[PDB]
């Protein structure tokens, strides 16, 4: 399997700098050309730069020349994107990609990582338990959950019981409040409001603030 | 610069329809054109290269045709999972310009009324002198809802935040609404209500203090 795994995303202040990483595996690194491509929130795709892994020779789209630098580390099959003097319009999901020779279509892409360029500061979520209740639902099953309140920026990931609980879990997309912070919820469908010998812990990972919270959910 | 101009900008179409997306290049680009599919929050997936060649594992219902300035992507038999944004791209000439995308959205699937789940503020939240009501809305189609909140019987405007609806993995939709209160507001009413309207019908949930 070809895998491109990017990391290094998060929040950066305007004028600030940020370095992304793309770890390549499953193919011969030096055989291909490595690319960056970006997507502004709700906009099209924009090719950013490419680098031949053999020479370190890079070519950049004209809006990023002198501002962005690509480098590779051949010995650990990894590609970098060093971004400098960032501004608000640089806020985007950044993908690494792969192409072959002179034709720059992209067969393999990384998962994408969000770079947010903003005046605001990072904020880990306040996580609250949503106690199990039969009367909470319209459809006659019981539910419990976690309210993930007041964090910045996106993304947050949620799992339950460190990934052991997947059935009946629904994690809702975040709302952006007027305060400028995000809130989301994750709900678990359960038999009743009595939990017996079941444990329910929601694991909330907020990579941008280096914060994880694992919240225990119990009856009122 | 080199322009790639897709048409139409969006399409509503039904399961089993033939769909034709066009992409016009600003200059002759031969067959140096690719098509990609992208779903919300996921990387684009290569569909077509050299204008007409299916990428490995791409289903045969996707076809590309054309050369010069006029290119086309055809989906002969639209299946429920084909709904996404489609990008054309000319890939020979710097800076390898993408079209702006064509959003193919679903229409004519079975209508479904929303399930509504409402939680009161947690005892932990209240002790931090905050209060949030949480109204979770799922399993509805089409993807539109409006939400109103009531304190007792009175409409409450301030402190409501509601998401835009979004597609679940089952092609129905989800949305959330949040009401921010002070603990005194929460405690001073007999109950609060989340009321979710979808296609002229309402599902309401009420909750009470303690």
């Amino acid at each position: 399997e070809v895998q491109l795994v990017e990391s290094g995303g998060g929040l950066v202040q305007p004028g600030g700098s940020l370095r992304l990483s793309c770890a390549a595996s499953g193919f011969t690194f030096t055989d291909y050309t490595m690319d960056w491509v970006r997507q502004a929130p709700g906009k099209g795709l924009e090719w950013v730069a490419d680098v031949n892994p053999n020479s370190g020779g890079s070519i950049y789209n004209q809006r990023f020349k002198g501002r962005f630098t690509l480098s590779v580390d051949r010995s650990k099959n990894t590609l970098y994107l060093q971004m400098n003097s960032l501004r608000a319009e640089d806020t985007a999901v950044y993908y690494c990609a792969r192409n072959l020779g002179p034709s720059f279509y992209f067969d393999y892409w990384g998962q994408g990582t969000l770079v947010t360029v903003s005046s605001a500061s990072t904020k880990g979520p306040s996580v609250f338990p949503l106690a199990p209740s039969s009367k909470s639902t319209s459809g006659g099953t019981a539910a419990l959950g976690c309210l993930v309140k007041d964090y910045f920026p996106e993304p947050v990931t949620v799992s339950w019981n460190s990934g052991a609980l997947t059935s009946g879990v629904h994690t809702f997309p975040a709302v952006l409040q007027s305060s400028g912070l995000y809130s989301l919820s994750s709900v678990v469908t359960v038999p009743s409001s009595s939990l017996g010998t079941q444990t329910y812990i929601c694991n909330v990972n907020h990579k941008p603030s280096n914060t994880k919270v694992d919240k225990k959910v119990e009856p009122k | 610069d080199i322009q790639m101009t897709q048409s139409p900008s969006s399409l509503s179409a039904s399961v089993g329809d033939r769909v034709t997306i066009t992409c016009k290049a600003s200059q002759d680009v031969s067959i140096g054109v690719a098509w990609y599919q992208q779903k919300p929050g996921k990387a684009p997936k290569l569909l077509i290269y050299s204008a007409s060649y299916r990428y490995t594992g791409v289903p045969s219902r996707f076809s590309g045709s054309g050369s010069g300035t006029d290119f086309t992507l055809t989906i002969s038999s639209l299946q429920p999972e084909d709904f996404a944004t489609y990008y054309c791209q000319q890939y020979y000439i710097y800076p390898y310009t993408f079209g702006q995308g064509t959003k193919v959205e679903i229409k004519g699937q079975p209508k479904a009324a929303p399930s509504v789940t409402l939680f009161p503020p947690s005892s932990e939240e209240l002790q931090a002198n905050k209060a949030t009501l949480v109204c979770l809305i799922s399993d509805f189609y089409p993807g539109a809802v409006t939400v109103a909140w009531k304190a007792d019987s009175s409409p409450v405007k301030a402190g409501v935040e509601t998401t835009t609806p979004s597609k679940q993995s089952n092609n129905k939709y989800a949305a959330s609404s949040y009401l921010s209160l002070t603990p005194e507001q929460w405690k001073s009413h007999r109950s609060y209500s989340c009321q979710v309207t979808h296609e002229g019908s309402t599902v309401e949930k009420t909750v009470a203090p303690t």
